[PDB]
């Protein structure tokens, strides 16, 4: 299968006309296991053909979507029409605890519900008394961040002098954050914006108060968003290693908790797509070093939780063995179980911006080689971190369409594949196990020990089950 | 029943030179609606009588709904039976006023405004900067489209780019300019200058309008030459207008100029 | 912990000791959260009759629709047509939420695409998108046709889909022949119902407008049946069974059946089944138009009465008992065949139903919720089988819609204890069943929290909610069951009774305490 | 570094008494740029010899995304080192200049343009019609505006009408009305009549621009009046301009006056 990609690759190009056909060759090369730019070998991160079946987002579903909207102590309005804000209530799986409604707000949906008229004669008019009846009807809302949409940019509302002014008014924090969907490729602006949007208004305000102990373990989850409870499945060993988990960013987060980031010994980043700006800032104004870490499976979070170990004295490291040597008879025991099953079985995915080379190490462990991957809104220094990861002469795509997926699907004829909702039922239809890998397909945490073994046994109960064998009718 | 959309770059003369046009097809019986696309409010005023009534908008912004709102409400008769109606809009630096035209010539639409037998309905619409204001001339809405210029050279690179932008939706669509209507730099040169112009588009110059002081006097005593002064010089001239427009019957597909091609006529 | 052979996932897991310390220390240690008295305290206030008044007074902030945007309805109106695709010129994330939504629901594929506006887009408008994004989608996804929708996006900057689409064609991207029909859609206006009659009028004139000249009322016969925003596949069937076994011509304008339910078996179908363009083009020949859903259908009405010249049928929304007997006899009045006795023997079954279970059903008072149809449809159905309708909430319903269902509960006794809301939203609701508390709750998925809510309060003011609409994701395969006519009604009622029944089983399973009310029969 | 936007009514001499004013600011030996959130993209034209270069949003799309552009491909230097950029914005009726206005002075800041050394950045706004074209005047943009006006009643009605919508970004913010501009319509009273509307105003009339025809002359021969001819009378005339609003410091909150009061003037 070495030249095969490129008469695969060509050939399902083939049917598009020339703008975008010259354009979708480049988002689709071969992987050599050992260049160090993608510069050469692929693209990403650019505008979308119009009419293809994209699965990107927009700015939005970046910072009222995955960023601001798991902030579980504030209140994330919604700026702008209807539709946005109720298509996305609890769509993301980020668990957290409180007493939604009373003190939490996340399985909540505030809106603006824009009319004809907000749009016409604009409206931050709107948005004041609406920043009012919130604190009004949720007293225990700690802040309130301002998701803005599409109309609220081409409108040019000042809803960032409006939270100055309701705010600096009502004494709280409110977060003008600009998140239109007309703006970015993808949702990756959101991200860039989120995190920006966190260090104006929320982060630097305990700058000169120093009623904190900072230990030389305190850290932070930066990027785990906690789908499914990977936040806790993962805040549980470094604390088992000794670390002292101060701050969870995005994922059962506290808006506190985010304003304590900068006083910590080390920045823990899973999410090197949505929060590495804010961790640069994090170093550059606070000077506070950060790293890249990887939970999926044994080997990795085995690995990784030498690796922040090492950042810090001895004592944290022979700690550190303590939990692998706990763990190491649970994990084991899971692969002697399932791997088995899985053994030598392939699978193909295509994700977001870190599961995409992020899950492999994951699936290394069960034996399930990964002979295709692919991201919707990655960057070069995101597939910079695959090739490795990767083996050579492998497909990937980038913000790969329906015809450019489907066709390789068809071709290279997977075992398992992972990927989102709207891809989910296409395959479950040519009888080709799909298990999703955004949502974890409502299952258990991943991330960490207890993770990888949900994993593991859900890989399983899809890849093998019964269903699979009785697609084809015996008249057929 | 023709709906024309009256264009030009503000300050040179639309709402005069229309609320006038019509005012004198008024004159010749004839059932005719000014419908004002232009957040300004005073399309209708010289006909109507006053600063201006109650707008679509504006009026849609009290019943909380466009939809609640009913073409009783922003409808008015005026001189000679000319019905108004004004598309309302923002206040400067807030809100889309290129909404409001769409919501409001939608709402017209919508309402069955075109309903009773008019004969003329004219669309004074403001700067054509987006999207809505080219609201007035797509399909069911205005066919022929006069453009007011002067002979400044800023005034015909209007009446240029404004014919330009026009290509777009009368290639597409049935929209046409039937001509320019020239609002004069005193004559001076002009008269002929602008048919240069008019040329090289591809379309007629309809009609040479007057510096007349006349229109002062009727518009700051709040209504047309044609009702203030019925014989004045400018009077007819607004009467001659109306009766070529109305006679009128070419409609081309404009051509565009460039600024190199622009200015080489001014230049000579 | 995790052990092999009984692997606990996200809820036993974090239950464990080990877990509970985690989140108690990062509780106590970062959160800075107030002390569960005060949130007790908040919580106890937000329950409370104050609260209400404060929380109706309410007038820029929403809290928890029930509506959806205009694109959306168009989307599904779209999928109807045979071969076409939904086409949305704007963003490309609101489609990529229309789908994963649509998902979420019926769970089988969602095709939809969009020209991907980027910010260029709002400031130079959208012509090469539309231009190209006609011909890529065209020539990769292979449609018949293509019914442009829009975001908000477009709408601002109001880009004219129509001459967009056809320089397009005088460009030479796709067949001037080829039917791209087309409908703005506000999102920031009406709701999601609302862009299922913009989407479905315009291809109703895209097909006919310019054709009028040659139609004759009633050419061939046949009775239109234009459903609207319906998401319950069981409906389409239903209402195509009945004409159908009636011997009544017919077309389902707008058919998603086939296409949202395409059969696993190996093959993947990007379109099955549909109105065929051929079948819409011919529409004006039939003897009359039917509106299922009348009120989110009223600029299709203004048009087929209008250009076509239909004498559309003063019908309600098919549900219950005396709708569909009504709806069937004017089906008869029109098609001229009579109601089968096939027909009237299912409606004497579901009143058999009714006598069978009238005592579980009288009085029970329920709260509910949905589209302006289905609400005024439900509600009255309730009356029928004698429960109150107390809470009624139509978040996208209008004046003249409310007070024709005030009316049509002020008809029944056991309606003159319920109240009509209109752009109220669902946390409107949440305090409508605790201050006027019901028995149950009639609605969507997200009505899981209110009810939720009810418990956090007491166990004796739980409020259990009954999922009959739009969206139900929570559950699985509901999506193929009916809500229209005889056939759905003999469903919604075993679904209360039943509802009730197995309620009182709960509240009386308490050995030697509540457990003597037991009864083994019911 | 002092930013001031320059406002009015279409038609009446934005572009040409801006340029001239930092024509001259540029004479005096002073950092200047000029902005021009104008869809029809002449705002620096005449300082940098040409139709216009390329813009930023025009550019922009070229890139794909305007987070690809460098602030290097749109800043040009021009006469007398004076910095000038432009918004961009789509054609007649089509796409949102509002936008426009807002991508490239958000583009402008973000990448750094102002973290320069200048003393004066004029922003040349267009209409006002919405709400991105009141960019120019929020915190952090211009604190300073110079209303330009004529001896028109409805050149008078845009200058009252410019300075009401500013009120609203006055009273939040820090903007305030510098003084109004007359540039020559030709009245009989064109001293005093401003004078007086710049006194019932709360402003002042900082300074009197004559009717030559020199900036034809300039104009058409793509230039402004200081570069062309030097000497010449008006272009003293805008070097005042510039010099006085160098040493301006009456900045006030404007006072509208009713449709009433101002008609009441000229009749006057
Ligand atoms: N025949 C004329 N000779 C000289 N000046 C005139 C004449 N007709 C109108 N005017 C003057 O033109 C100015 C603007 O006229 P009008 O109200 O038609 O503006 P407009 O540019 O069309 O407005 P908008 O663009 O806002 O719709 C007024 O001051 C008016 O007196
Ligand atoms: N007093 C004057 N001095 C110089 N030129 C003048 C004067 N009065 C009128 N003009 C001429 O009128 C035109 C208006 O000038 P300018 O280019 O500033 O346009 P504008 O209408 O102010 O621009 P915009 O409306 O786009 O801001 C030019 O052709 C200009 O030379
Ligand atoms: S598709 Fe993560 S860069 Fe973003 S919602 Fe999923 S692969 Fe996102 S890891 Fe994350 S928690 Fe996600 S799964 Fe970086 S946050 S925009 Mo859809
Ligand atoms: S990119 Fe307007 S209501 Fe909102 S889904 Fe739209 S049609 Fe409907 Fe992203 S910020 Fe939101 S989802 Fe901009 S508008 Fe789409
Ligand atoms: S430029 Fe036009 S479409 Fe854009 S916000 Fe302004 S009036 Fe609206
Ligand atoms: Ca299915
Ligand atoms: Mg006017
Ligand atoms: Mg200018």
């Amino acid at each position: 299968s070495r030249e095969e990609v490129e008469s695969l690759i060509q050939e399902v190009l083939e049917v598009y006309p020339e703008k975008a056909r010259k354009d979708r060759n480049k988002h689709l090369a071969v992987n050599d296991p050992a260049v160090t730019q993608s510069k050469k070998c692929i693209i990403s991160n650019k505008k979308s053909q119009p009419g293809l079946m994209t699965i990107r987002g927009c700015a939005y579903a970046g910072s009222k979507g995955v960023v601001w909207g798991p902030i579980k102590d504030m209140i994330h309005i919604s700026h702008g029409p209807v539709g946005c804000g109720q298509y996305s209530r609890a769509g993301r799986r980020n668990y957290y605890i409180g007493t939604t409604g009373v003190n939490a707000f996340v399985t909540m949906n505030f809106t603006s519900d824009f009319q004809e008229k907000d749009i016409v004669f604009g409206g931050d008019k709107k948005l004041a008394k609406l920043i009012d009846e919130v604190e009004t009807l949720f007293p225990l809302n700690k802040g309130i961040s301002v998701q803005s949409e599409c109309p609220i940019g081409l409108i040019g509302d000042d809803i960032e002098s409006v939270s100055k002014v309701k705010g600096a008014e009502l004494s709280k924090t409110i977060v003008p954050v600009r998140c239109e969907g007309f703006r970015g490729v993808s949702q990756s602006l959101g991200h860039h914006i989120a995190n920006d949007a966190v260090r104006d208004w929320v982060l630097g305000k305990r700058d000169e108060d120093t009623t904190f102990a900072s230990t030389p373990y305190d850290v932070a989850i930066i990027g785990d968003y906690n789908i499914g409870g990977d936040a806790w499945s993962s805040r549980i060993l470094l604390e088992e290693m000794g670390l002292r988990c101060v701050a969870q960013w995005s994922g059962d987060g506290s808006i506190s908790e985010i304003e304590l980031t900068p006083k910590v010994k080390l920045n823990l980043v899973h999410c090197y797509r949505s929060m590495n700006y804010i961790s640069r800032h994090m170093e550059e104004k606070y000077g506070i070093p950060w790293m890249e870490y990887n939970f999926f499976g044994p080997t990795k979070t085995i690995e990784s939780l030498r690796a922040i170990a090492a950042k810090f004295d001895e004592s944290i490291q022979k700690k550190c063995e303590e939990v692998i040597a706990k763990y190491k008879p649970e994990w084991e025991a899971v692969v002697a179980k399932y791997r088995p099953r899985l053994e030598g079985k392939r699978v193909m995915l295509y994700i977001g911006g870190l599961r995409p080379r992020h899950v492999i190490g994951a699936y290394e462990d069960l034996g399930m080689e990964v002979v295709g991957t692919g991201y919707e809104f990655a960057h070069n220094d995101d597939y910079d971190r695959t090739m490795k990861e990767m083996g050579d002469s492998t497909l990937l795509y980038d913000d790969v369409t329906g015809y450019e997926f489907e066709e390789f699907v068809k071709r290279i004829k997977p075992d398992l594949i992972g990927s989102g909702i709207k891809e989910k039922f296409i395959f479950q239809k040519m009888g080709i196990p799909f298990r999703e890998m955004h949502s974890w397909d409502y299952s258990g945490p991943y991330h960490g020990f207890d993770g990888f073994a949900i994993f593991a046994r859900d890989m399983d109960m899809t890849l093998n089950n019964p269903c699979w064998k009785k697609l084809q009718a015996p008249w057929e | 029943m023709r709906q024309c959309a009256i264009y030009g770059k503000g300050g040179i003369g639309k709402s005069t030179t229309t609320q006038n046009l019509v005012a004198a097809l008024a004159e010749m019986g004839k059932k005719v609606m000014i419908v004002g696309c232009d957040p300004k409010a005073d399309s209708t005023r010289l006909i109507l009588h006053s600063k201006a009534q109650n707008t679509i908008m504006e009026m849609a912004a009290e019943a909380g709904t466009v939809e609640d709102l009913e073409l009783e409400d922003v409808l008015k008769a005026g001189y000679g039976g000319v019905k108004c109606v004004e598309s309302g809009g923002p206040e400067p630096g807030v809100g889309c006023a290129g909404r409001g035209v769409i919501t409001a010539i939608n709402f017209l639409e919508e309402e069955g405004a075109y309903e009773d037998d008019l004969d003329f309905v004219f669309y004074d619409v403001g700067d054509v900067v987006c999207g809505g204001f080219a609201m007035p001339i797509r399909e069911n809405k205005a066919q022929e489209i006069y453009i007011v210029c002067s002979g400044e050279m800023m005034a015909m690179y209007a009446a240029n780019n404004i014919s330009k932008g026009i290509v777009k939706y009368a290639n597409s669509g049935s929209v046409r300019l039937g001509g320019l209507i020239c609002n004069s730099r005193n004559t001076d040169r002009e008269d002929e200058l602008i048919i240069a112009l008019a040329n090289k588009l591809g379309t007629q110059m309809i009609h040479f309008v007057p510096r007349d002081n006349v229109v002062q006097r009727a518009e700051i005593r709040r209504m047309t030459v044609i009702e203030y002064d019925p014989k004045a010089k400018q009077a007819d001239e607004y009467r001659a207008l109306a009766r070529k427009v109305v006679d009128n019957k070419l409609l081309v597909i404009p051509n565009p100029i460039t600024m190199d091609e622009l200015e080489e006529l001014l230049m000579e | 912990s995790q052990q092999v052979d009984k692997i606990k996932a996200s809820y036993p897991l974090f239950l464990d000791q080990d877990y509970k310390d985690m989140l108690a220390k990062k509780r106590d240690g970062f959160e800075e959260k107030y002390p569960q008295d005060k949130i007790d305290e908040v919580f106890q206030w937000t329950t409370t009759k104050e609260y209400q008044e404060l929380n109706f007074q309410r007038e820029a902030l929403t809290v928890n629709p029930a509506k959806a945007c205009q694109p959306l309805g168009a989307v599904l109106c779209a999928l109807g047509f045979e071969k076409t695709m939904p086409y949305v010129h704007g963003s490309q994330g609101c489609v990529a939420y229309f789908r994963s939504y649509f998902n979420r629901h019926f769970r089988e594929p969602v095709s939809c695409v969009s020209d991907s506006m980027t910010e260029d887009a709002a400031v130079f408008g959208g012509q090469q998108n539309m231009k190209d994004g006609l011909q890529n989608c065209k020539a990769t996804y292979k449609p018949d046709m293509i019914a442009v929708s829009t975001t908000c996006m477009a709408e601002v900057i109001g880009d004219d889909l129509n001459a967009f689409i056809n320089n397009s064609k005088k460009e030479g991207f796709i067949p001037d022949e080829f039917p791209v029909p087309f409908a703005h859609t506000p999102s920031f206006v009406g709701s999601h119902v609302t862009g299922w009659d913009n989407m479905f009028e315009g291809i109703a004139r895209y097909f006919t407008l310019k054709s009028m000249d040659d139609k004759v009322v009633g050419s061939n016969k046949k009775i239109n049946i234009v459903p609207g925003f319906e998401t319950y596949l069981g409906n389409f069937r239903v209402i195509k069974r009945m004409l159908s076994e009636m011997g009544v011509g017919y077309s389902l304008l707008s058919d998603p059946e086939e296409v949202l339910d395409t059969p696993a078996d190996g093959q993947f179908r990007m379109y099955a089944g549909g109105t065929t363009q051929e079948e819409m083009k011919d529409a004006p020949n039939a003897l009359n138009t039917v509106l299922l859903q009348p009120w989110h259908l009223e600029k299709t009405k203004k048009f087929v009465e209008g250009t076509w010249k239909h004498e559309v049928p003063k019908l309600n929304i098919p549900m219950g008992l005396d709708w569909t007997d009504e709806f069937l006899m004017k089906v008869s009045e029109i098609s001229g065949q009579p109601i089968p006795a096939s027909l009237t023997k299912e409606r004497g079954r579901l009143v058999d139903m009714m006598t069978d279970s009238h005592t579980w059903l009288h009085g029970k008072r329920f709260a509910l919720w949905g589209d302006p149809d289905f609400v005024m449809g439900l509600v009255k159905f309730l009356l029928e089988l004698g429960c109150e309708p107390v809470h009624i909430l139509c978040h996208n319903g209008n004046k003249r819609w409310k007070k024709a269902v005030d009316a049509i509960l002020a008809a029944s006794p056991y309606g003159k204890n319920a109240t009509v809301y209109i752009g109220k939203d669902l946390w409107h609701l949440r305090s409508l069943v605790f201050t006027d508390k019901p028995d149950f709750m009639i609605g969507n998925s997200y009505g899981k929290f209110i009810q939720r809510d009810t418990l956090h309060k007491g166990k004796e003011f739980e409020v259990p909610l009954i999922r009959i609409g739009f969206p139900i994701f929570d559950r699985h395969h509901l999506h193929r069951s009916t809500t229209l006519g005889y056939e759905g009604a003999m469903q919604i009622l075993t679904t209360l009774v039943n509802s009730i029944l197995e309620r009182l089983d709960e509240e009386t399973r308490g050995m030697q305490a509540t457990d003597y009310n037991h009864d083994l029969v019911r």
